[PDB]
């Protein structure tokens, strides 16, 4: 029986870190 | 009026000793920084305007200049780490936190937004914002009987900033800060606005990405059933983070994984494993792989829910990334499963697509596949059915593929394949 595989790092589907207000 | 000022004029207005002139110039800066294309953030920074903007945040007697400078600083802080740093270096953090108490909702909201950008930059600024005491006043803004009475955009900004306080690792947020935030997060997770739900799910997904202790503190709040409900939402921006959170949770203990199963999650997987968005199929297949790494009774649930034919499906045809996760799910299944469960796997047609994937250049997946094949032979040995399997691999072109692998570059690959041949194919 194998171990679980934790999430491998990645920012692709990840939402923006920051937001600029346009109006 | 204040449209399209040069930085030079803005500096002139702000350096005047006239509060109205300063207000006018500050608004002009806000508009440059809010324009559609290429805000001149560095030019504003080089002009040395940040300390002035920060001092304007403290002018209780002139709420508009508070708003305008809050907005300008927010947009500077929305840029690169270096640009965010310039805002922090100016002393903006405590000034923004003080503004959270403002009687003017539009100013309080803007400060919420700014702190979100600062915390959003990474672990260090996130933790610095926390050390300055942001959490208490942020949470206080949400301490109402019914979230529905709050202005929609306002609630969205609050939720988003809270999600940035939950975000990033190396290190993950302080445990006590996470405990402090969680009950409000649980509440937001039951709100009916799609964007609040999306961002709440993102926050939960960040919090469950780590050591099992981290997962536990989220899971003991009883959010799993609600996450599973959101897993079946029609909005992709909700399903995506909800699924990421469910995936993270099943990387945990057998018990944490069982909560996901108990909450009815598996019933959504026929849709997820055939979802038009390839990223959903990948995350869903990754999730399945961690569930098939679970207990034999958890594997049985995968079986009962009819999900094995869905795994054969993605193994057979999907983007390559998803196929790799499917391969993992199969190796995990065959490593932990009973002989009967493994036999069932073969009867669903796993062998052919499994063999076809051996044409893949990926060295790691080849190892995964060879292992699985080894595991399946080991089950056929208990049943004396080894030869039925050899023939099965022979007729779908698998043996040809195992043969070539004997000459593969990787050590464990040719070693694994030589063993298979000189054992079951002699």
């Amino acid at each position: 029986r194998r171990r679980k595989r934790k999430r491998e790092w990645d920012d692709d589907d990840d939402p923006p870190k920051k937001r600029r207000r346009l109006d | 009026g204040t449209v399209n000022w040069s930085v030079e004029d803005i500096v002139k207005g702000i350096n005047s000793n006239n509060l109205e002139s300063q207000l006018q110039a500050t608004q002009a800066a806000r508009k440059l920084l809010s324009r559609e294309k290429q805000p001149p953030i560095d030019n504003i920074i080089r002009a040395g305007l940040i300390p002035k903007f920060v001092s304007f945040l403290g002018k209780t007697d002139c709420s508009p200049i508070q708003f305008e400078s809050a907005w300008a600083l927010t947009n500077i802080a929305s840029g690169t780490s270096e640009q965010t740093k310039a805002v922090v270096d100016g002393g903006a953090i405590p000034a923004f936190i003080s503004l959270l108490a403002s009687p003017h909702a539009h100013i309080s909201e803007q400060a919420v937004w700014a702190l979100g950008n600062i915390a959003g930059d990474g672990s260090a600024f996130r933790d610095l914002v926390i050390k300055h005491g942001a959490i208490d006043p942020l949470l206080a803004l949400l301490a109402v009987p019914d979230l529905s009475t709050l202005a929609c955009g306002y609630l969205r900004n609050l939720t988003w900033t809270l999600s940035n306080l939950c975000r990033n690792k190396n290190p993950a947020p302080p445990l006590d800060a996470v405990e402090q935030i969680l009950p409000t997060l649980v509440r937001l997770l039951h709100h009916n606005d799609p964007e609040v739900l999306a961002d709440s799910c993102w926050a939960i997904s960040y919090l469950t990405d780590g050591p099992n202790e981290r997962i536990e503190m989220v899971v003991k709040k009883g959010v799993v059933p609600q996450l599973v409900k959101l897993l079946g939402a029609t909005e992709l921006p909700i399903v995506t983070p909800a699924l990421r959170a469910i995936g993270n949770i099943v990387t945990g203990t057998d018990e944490q994984t069982q909560k996901v199963i108990d909450a009815g999650a598996l019933a959504v997987f026929p849709s997820l494993l055939t979802n038009p968005k390839t990223n959903i199929q990948k995350e869903a297949t990754w999730t399945m792989s961690n569930i098939t790494a679970g207990r034999q009774d958890q594997i049985q649930q995968v079986v009962n829910h009819g999900l094995v034919p869905f795994l054969v499906g993605v193994l057979s045809k999907a983007d390559f990334k998803t196929q790799k996760e499917a391969a993992w799910a199969i190796t995990n299944y065959t490593s932990g499963g009973t002989v009967e469960q493994i036999v069932y796997l073969v009867h669903c047609g796993i062998i052919e697509p499994l063999m076809n994937l051996l044409s893949a250049k990926d060295t790691k997946i080849i190892q995964v596949i060879l292992d699985a094949i080894s595991n399946i032979f080991q089950a056929a040995e208990k049943l004396g059915e080894t030869e039925k399997l050899s023939i099965m691999i022979e007729e779908c072109g698998g043996l040809d593929k195992i043969e070539a692998l004997q000459r593969h570059e990787n050590e464990s690959v040719y070693k694994a394949s030589l063993n298979l041949i000189e054992k079951y194919f002699s």
